[PDB]
């Protein structure tokens, strides 16, 4: 349906999507960290040599300063495509991203915006990341006005998700979900394509709960609803969420008022953690619908741990057992 | 002989510290004197007479729109204000020495920029009362402004974040081959903050056609530079980044268009930063003067006197009072576009919140003040 | 009860709370942009005359240095109190709050903390202050597990929540409601007193509905309580929140519980705000009590207007009229 | 003659901007040659035999933990490592001048200063490992080592925000009448954060007894100095913010604890910041050597040889496997220590999630490796 496709890991997916943008889009730039050589990820292998050191090339070693200058390319009209190189270090530009970039495009009236920026980080857990290598962000943004937040599950979403974000008339922040970088390749086309921003996909369709979630954790909620339908006989929706604001709320509460029960689950710490917007929403929508409370199972409210992370992590198990007790509730 | 990839420099083989000249530092460049009179004739820009009248008129003029809006501030008339006072020189010393097309981002102490670029008496005002003429739509505080025609980038409170902003756009400009400059300016206090650091590096390391101007005027509110810095103020700083940089009387019409017309020359050709801190002294927060030095080399070259300085007093008086009395008579916008351009697009959630607010109103909208919004 | 008070407004609460911590902590130091004169809102009035010019002084205008030096300070065992001048000025030290303060003490496994860093902050609506004068950035912070955030309704409340804070044994923010400074005066005692963190208030005993909020939304749910008695004949139970994480869970599921409605209210947008947080909670706690939805009336999705205010405010007619629906529900 | 409150300078009538000296930079301090021959007799400390035995037997050690460590996580025995190469002069040099109890904040490549200050083997391997030795609890990635009995810092992945921390940190040193000094160490890199900015002007205006420590190796991960920077490596930035500064050649043991002295005695005695930058090479980043020249030297003064040098790598290597095997053979602390230190005490809600926690591994806990997990 999309013309050629290879296989693609999700580094390799990344690739492709910043390929496709600087051919088709001649102010199209690629700054940050190590990104010249291929970055620490391998995400711009070969794009330097492509397309000339003035359209990929590292910056100094600080990231308020990436943004900022992000920003600034993106006021004149061109394409700014800047990486944080882990999103645990997208910290120091918090202030360039909430306090400029989401509300540039507003405070002027419209007379400068920043809409061709997009931020892109590796996101989430690593099996050993610890602290800082580990992190889900995504809740301390949703909080901020003027920005998109987007989170893919695989190599043909990231693709699709990302080349949407350079292309969306607004400041975007994408997550990458390293643990996926170089985890099973699926095919991808070759050529550019696009997947909506603010639209969840139902990736299997149920009728006793709603499953939901987003980055590598779809594949988490995936595997627990056949668990469910197995041990249980319990039918599953399941649902990735892929952007985190603004979000679909229509296609998740027209998925609870079908089934009843809704779940959410992310890495992320509970408190303040995105699935409290989630099921906040969903409880004032479907109120009259809701058969058993809605569950979040997400990380505890701790930093993530080094030695200590199978303990933390949301895992099937302690999603299966969530959702076994909402089926008994 | 060293061989180390970090820097370029011989062995010493004995132990001395550098030590840091504050004492006697950069100097400070100065064409005329407190008097109006040129020092040196080799640095006289010889300035044509309707150019160095039209310094004066907007300095002059910017002075007479600060008066009357800080009185309006003190009246509530409008919610804040804070005046240009010392710094019309710097302002439109430098704003004449660009080319109406650059681009210039800011701090919010240069009105006279836009001044100089013939910004209207009406739009300043529409900003500082938020009404209907306000391109802005009424959402910044006063004193906030921006101008897409006349490039010049909106005005936002946080310090310093600016600066690195500005380096993107130059090196964006670079690579349009736009054969224009950036312009840059912010106080010393905001110099303090990490995104300093950040644009000037930036700037250098990538190249970019980029004037820093540091308008130092020895407060930050209430705190003195003794408590802002130890070094030699803002231009010694230059260097260590690699970014060419000059000192001047920020009192001195003459000495900041020279600065700035060099600067500019030589950062669109060499596509290199360049840093010029400007001295002055903060007359005024919020709610030796240029503008006299000026007066006083007019009244020499023969092109002022007291019949013409009472005529324009009155002339820009009566301008300024018309755009006062116009922008208090304009309603404020439609409370609708309190949520137009959070995104390009509004979200279909935030348009249920306007649907929501529109529902309100039609039962609750006494109690609002719906008398001078539009609609 | 708690001897000798004087008339103080909450500038001046929070002044005698310094004051009385330099007194009786002779390692304890303020410091922040301007507040050696006695700061833009007076809270520091006299301290250096006081108390020393090493004790309270001012720093150059870089907040993420700000409180980079305060954690520091605490390192050493000292007292630190740093002010950010405005709240909305707060994010350029995000990163040292988020990825420093906060988790100090557990990544060192206790052998080193900044457990006696306060920082305290001007915060909130102001009438005109627009997007850079008027913020309450409580839920940026809520989804970092490490620190406390606390935030209080009056004078007396405020001198006793702060010290609490300064003598607490974790980072703290304390977000001082700015357009409370100079209102209406309170009796407050002269010698220093604490009010418990992690514990909500309730300020009126009610059997209908249970209405949460917290600094200056406080007074407006009061005034809601009032109207709703008049107009409905229906009793509200107001409840200030006081300290927004880690927060008072069983002080608002007990009135849950007994009222079966529950409407919280934050100046702060909705879409990720903390109410978020305490509606998703309440609902897991308090499912099979509740005769309604719970229902959050915060600011808009937007930044903060200039000169929108009394349209984006969730005011006393907005909580009204959403308190009237949930009672007809 | 200029008045200016900012800047203490006389007026220029001519303009000039100030040009940075980078091609002949500040130059770089050497007390030996590539030969360990001493270059100018009037510079050597003279340290006696034993401790600079122990300046050498610390580095060496260092190296040999470092192969062992690499090769354990070229296997996956511990999750990530990082090695010392190079480094090992500016680490064990600097140390060896500092006070025993002077408080040391780091970047995470000076493993040497807690070599030197004898921290024990079986420590770096807990730490690695995340044993129950581990006084961290096994939270942060490997090689993040702290020690509160030897004054060093816990180490934090985030760059450069150590910096700031160290400058308040000297500040209450100063208050409390310590007689102590903080060291703060960071890479050429990390100085391009804001934090730095945020750091070095604290440092100079607050006036606060510490060694800021430069190493600079000219990379950055992929991205050499070319791209960080284009002033005159870090030193040329110290006077610009009123500190004083030198360059060494961190190659050179003897230079690095010359400078590291000097700075410390005067810092403690003067209340003001001083800036070290020693220049390396990155030989190793993640998962003329200083070693050979002080060899060199050692073999000079007859205070080693090859039978030594032997005996040595063959202790050495005994002691760091005896440290390996116990890593290894120790288990994991309890899960439950995910919890605690959050706070200082765990609130209800947190006691909460650990209780549920301690249900799940009873009912799921076949699917976990709590096989080497204590309790
Ligand atoms: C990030 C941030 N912190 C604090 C402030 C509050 N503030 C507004 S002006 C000012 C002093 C600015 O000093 P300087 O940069 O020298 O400019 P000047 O007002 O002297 O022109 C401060 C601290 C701010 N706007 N932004
Ligand atoms: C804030 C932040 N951004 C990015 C990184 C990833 N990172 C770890 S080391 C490094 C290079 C550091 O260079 P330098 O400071 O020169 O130290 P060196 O490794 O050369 O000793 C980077 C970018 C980080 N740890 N923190
Ligand atoms: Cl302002
Ligand atoms: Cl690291
Ligand atoms: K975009
Ligand atoms: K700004
Ligand atoms: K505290
Ligand atoms: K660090
Ligand atoms: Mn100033
Ligand atoms: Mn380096």
């Amino acid at each position: 349906e999309y013309g050629q496709t290879q296989k693609m890991n999700l580094f390799q997916s990344v690739t492709s999507a910043l390929d496709n943008s600087l051919a088709k889009d001649p102010t199209a730039v690629i700054f940050g960290e190590d990104v010249a050589f291929g970055g620490v990820f391998r995400c711009t292998v070969g794009l330097r040599d492509k397309y000339g050191k003035d359209r990929v090339f590292n910056t100094p070693l600080c990231e308020q300063g990436i943004v900022g200058f992000g920003i600034g390319i993106a006021v004149t009209g061109a394409t700014a495509i800047a990486e944080i190189q882990f999103a645990d270090y997208i910290f120091p530009a918090f202030d360039q991203i909430v306090n400029e970039a989401a509300k540039y495009r507003y405070r002027s009236g419209d007379l400068f915006n920043c809409g061709s920026l997009t931020i892109r980080s590796p996101w989430g857990c690593v099996g050993h990341g610890a602290l800082y290598h580990s992190q889900s962000p995504e809740a301390f943004f949703a909080h901020c006005p003027g920005i998109k937040v987007v989170i893919p599950r695989s190599p043909f979403q990231a693709k699709g998700l990302l080349l949407s974000c350079i292309e969306d008339k607004n400041p975007c922040i994408f997550f990458e979900p390293k643990i996926l970088y170089r985890a099973a390749a699926e095919e991808v086309p070759i050529e550019p394509y696009n997947i909506p921003l603010s639209q969840a996909e139902v990736i299997q369709e149920g009728s006793d709960v709603t499953l939901v979630a987003w980055g590598t954790q779809v594949h988490v909620i995936r595997e627990v609803a056949s668990m469910a339908k197995e041990k249980l006989g319990v039918s599953c929706e399941v649902i990735d969420l892929r952007t985190i604001i603004p979000w679909d709320v229509d296609t998740i509460c027209k998925s609870v008022i079908k089934t009843g029960r809704l779940l959410i689950s992310h890495e992320a710490p509970l408190t303040g953690g995105f699935a409290s917007e989630i099921s906040s929403t969903v409880q004032e929508e479907c109120f009259l619908n809701l058969e058993a409370p809605i569950s979040r199972v997400c990380g505890y409210d701790t930093p993530f741990p080094h030695i200590f992370e199978p303990f933390y992590i949301p895992d099937k198990w302690k999603c299966y057992d969530a959702l076994r007790k909402m089926i008994n509730y | 002989k060293p061989q180390f990839p970090g820097a370029s420099a011989e062995f010493i083989d004995k132990l001395e510290f550098i030590q840091p000249n504050v004492i006697s530092g950069i100097p400070i460049y100065r064409v005329m004197d407190r008097q109006g009179q040129i020092i040196n004739p080799s640095e006289d820009p010889h300035l044509p007479k309707e150019k160095v009248l039209k310094l004066y008129k907007s300095m002059t003029l910017l002075n007479t729109m600060d008066r009357i809006l800080y009185e309006s501030q003190r009246q509530g008339r409008i919610s804040f204000y804070m005046t240009n006072y010392g710094e019309e020189g710097t302002h439109v010393g430098s704003a004449a020495a660009l080319d109406n097309t650059d681009l210039v981002f800011g701090a919010a102490r240069e009105a006279g920029v836009l001044m100089y670029r013939d910004y209207p008496l009406e739009l300043f005002m529409a900003q500082c009362y938020g009404n209907i003429s306000d391109l802005g739509k009424g959402r910044q505080m006063p004193v906030h402004y921006g101008c897409k025609e006349r490039h010049f980038v909106t005005i936002s409170s946080p310090l310093a974040t600016q600066i690195p902003q500005a380096v993107g756009a130059a090196y964006a400009a670079k690579r349009a081959n736009a054969n224009r400059v950036v312009i840059c300016y912010f106080g010393e206090g905001a110099a303090s903050e990490g995104d300093a650091h950040a644009g000037f590096n930036f700037a250098a390391t990538l190249e970019c056609p980029i004037i820093f101007f540091c308008r130092n005027n020895g407060y930050a509110i209430s705190t003195p530079t003794s408590e802002q810095y130890r070094g030699d103020g803002i231009a010694a700083r230059g260097p260590g980044y690699g970014i060419m940089s000059i000192r001047v009387d920020g009192n001195d019409v003459f000495a900041v268009y020279n600065a700035t017309k060099e600067a500019r020359r030589r950062a669109v050709a060499e596509n290199q930063p360049f840093l010029i801190e400007a001295m002055t002294y903060r007359i005024g927060h919020s709610t030796d003067h240029p503008i006299s030095r000026l007066r006083h080399y007019l009244l020499s070259q023969g092109w002022w006197d007291e019949e013409q300085e009472k005529a324009w007093r009155k002339q820009s008086r009566r301008k300024v009072m018309e755009a006062f009395e116009q922008a208090e008579r304009k309603p404020k916008p439609n409370p609708n576009l309190l949520f137009s351009d959070v995104y390009q697009e509004m979200p279909a959630q935030l348009r249920k919140q306007q649907e929501s607010l529109a529902r309100h109103l039609q039962t609750y909208g006494e109690h609002y003040p719906l008398d001078h919004f539009d609609k």
